């Protein structure tokens, strides 16, 4: 599983 | 000799208070630069030099930080 | 989630009047210069923007086509707002899926497409140009080197964040957020239509949505009811949006809508972009959620303002080199 960055998402319940 | 808006110089004020004030391990100084307190440095000279920037001469309608 | 997302599309009581509607023209670096570019704007047309879309009638197949069938791509479920991932070719079969047969409401909103076919098809707002700070500050050897087209992090060369395809099904919610490391963001609706609420970013309601965010009750408060002043306002085919660092949004999708989007720091809101980074740290988002290679960044912006007004640099010996290379392009 490669670590990203840039990902646009707001906090999960 | 150059006039910066005012958003930009305090802008830039925090920016250097920001960067300064992190721990070695939080600092994320990139590989390109050379020496960070040097810069600091000559951060904090120039914000001197400019405070006195007039705000409607700042209007130029083309940003300081373009490529040649 | 708690409340009744139909009434919070219904009700009267977002009345706000953030929103200014421009002409294209008149968004040049002057406009950004005179006020900081602190006011959400609407371009009801794209004349004079500088933008470039793809054909009206692009589906998410071409987009599969223009960026590959195996690319893993970050998912949304909406009732949960978690994140999943699904291959493109996946992605593309859920939304031609007719309305009723989808089991599950999903949302693609962090698809960036930068080194892949589709990246020339798009072209942001000319002015956008002139101030991001990835394409004005960041060494350009590094931006050029870029070769992978998704987002992983080792491989990524500079902050890959200035184009994205939004791809959402009627019915999508997204929910009270602001932007990584108090990005500004420009949106252009090429198909559909979405309704946004907005709340400007003052210390009390950064404080509140900061606590909102640590409280864990976000799926039970609607965070604009919570706030003195916020605006409904629907964005429909053919507009572009611009959001200041800092505001506070959330988004509904009333039909299957394709947006063309992007992320871009700038050196005219600073302080509130900090701001947004600190809120970050302390509400413990973890990196992937973030702004890559924020204060690097940072460092570069402090460097070339210093290199462009007293010619004094900065960068390493190889670094110059590699820049003059460039120059002599
Ligand atoms: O269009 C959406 O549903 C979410 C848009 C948004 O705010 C984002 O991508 O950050
Ligand atoms: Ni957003």
């Amino acid at each position: 599983a490669p670590a990203t960055g840039g990902v646009k998402k707001p906090h999960r319940y | 000799q150059v006039h910066l808006t005012h958003f930009e110089l305090e802008g830039l004020r925090c920016l250097v208070d920001k960067l300064e004030s992190l721990p070695l391990h939080k600092k994320c100084v990139p590989t390109g630069i050379e020496d960070e307190d040097a810069l600091i440095a000559d951060v904090k000279i120039l914000l001197e030099e400019l405070a006195s920037s007039d705000p409607k001469l700042a209007l130029t309608g083309v940003p300081i930080v373009q490529w040649p | 989630r708690t409340f009744d997302l139909e009434e919070k599309l219904q009700t009267n009581k977002y009345n706000a009047n953030f929103v200014t509607f421009m002409e294209g023209k008149d968004f040049n670096v002057e406009y950004i210069q005179r006020g900081g570019l602190r006011d959400p704007l609407i371009f009801k047309n794209s004349d004079g923007l500088g933008i470039k879309m793809p054909d009206p009638d692009f589906t998410v197949n071409d987009v599969k086509m223009c960026v590959g069938s195996r690319r893993m791509v970050d998912v949304m479920d909406v009732n949960t707002q978690k994140g999943i991932e699904m291959t493109m070719a996946q992605w593309t079969r859920y939304y031609e899926t007719p309305e009723e047969e989808r089991e599950k409401l999903y949302n693609v909103i962090s698809l960036e497409f930068s080194h892949t076919r589709l990246e020339n098809m798009v072209q942001r707002p000319s002015t956008v140009d002139f101030i991001d700070w990835v394409d004005n500050m960041w060494p350009r050897h590094l931006k050029e080197s870029q070769t992978e087209s998704t987002n992983a992090i080792l491989e990524m060369q500079y902050p890959k964040v200035q184009k994205y395809c939004l791809m959402s099904v009627r019915g999508c919610y997204t929910d009270f957020h602001v932007d990584f490391g108090g990005t500004s963001v420009w949106y252009h609706i090429h198909q559909g239509g979405k309704v946004f609420w907005l709340i400007p970013p003052t210390a009390h309601n950064l404080e509140l949505y900061e606590n909102w965010l640590l409280s864990g009750k976000q799926g039970d408060i609607f965070l604009g009811d919570r706030v003195s002043d916020c605006q409904r306002i629907e964005l429909k085919q053919g507009y572009t949006f611009v959001i200041p660092s800092g505001w506070i949004h959330a988004v509904y999708t009333p039909t299957d809508t394709l947006v063309f989007g992007g992320n871009f720091l700038h050196s005219f809101n600073i302080p509130m972009q900090l701001k947004i980074y600190s809120i970050e740290d302390r509400t413990r988002v973890p990196n992937k959620f973030r702004y890559p290679f924020y204060y690097e960044m940072c460092w570069y912006v402090l460097e070339r303002y210093v290199y462009c007004i007293t010619n004094r640099s900065h960068l390493t010996k190889d670094f110059q080199k590699e820049s003059l290379s460039m120059d002599m392009e």
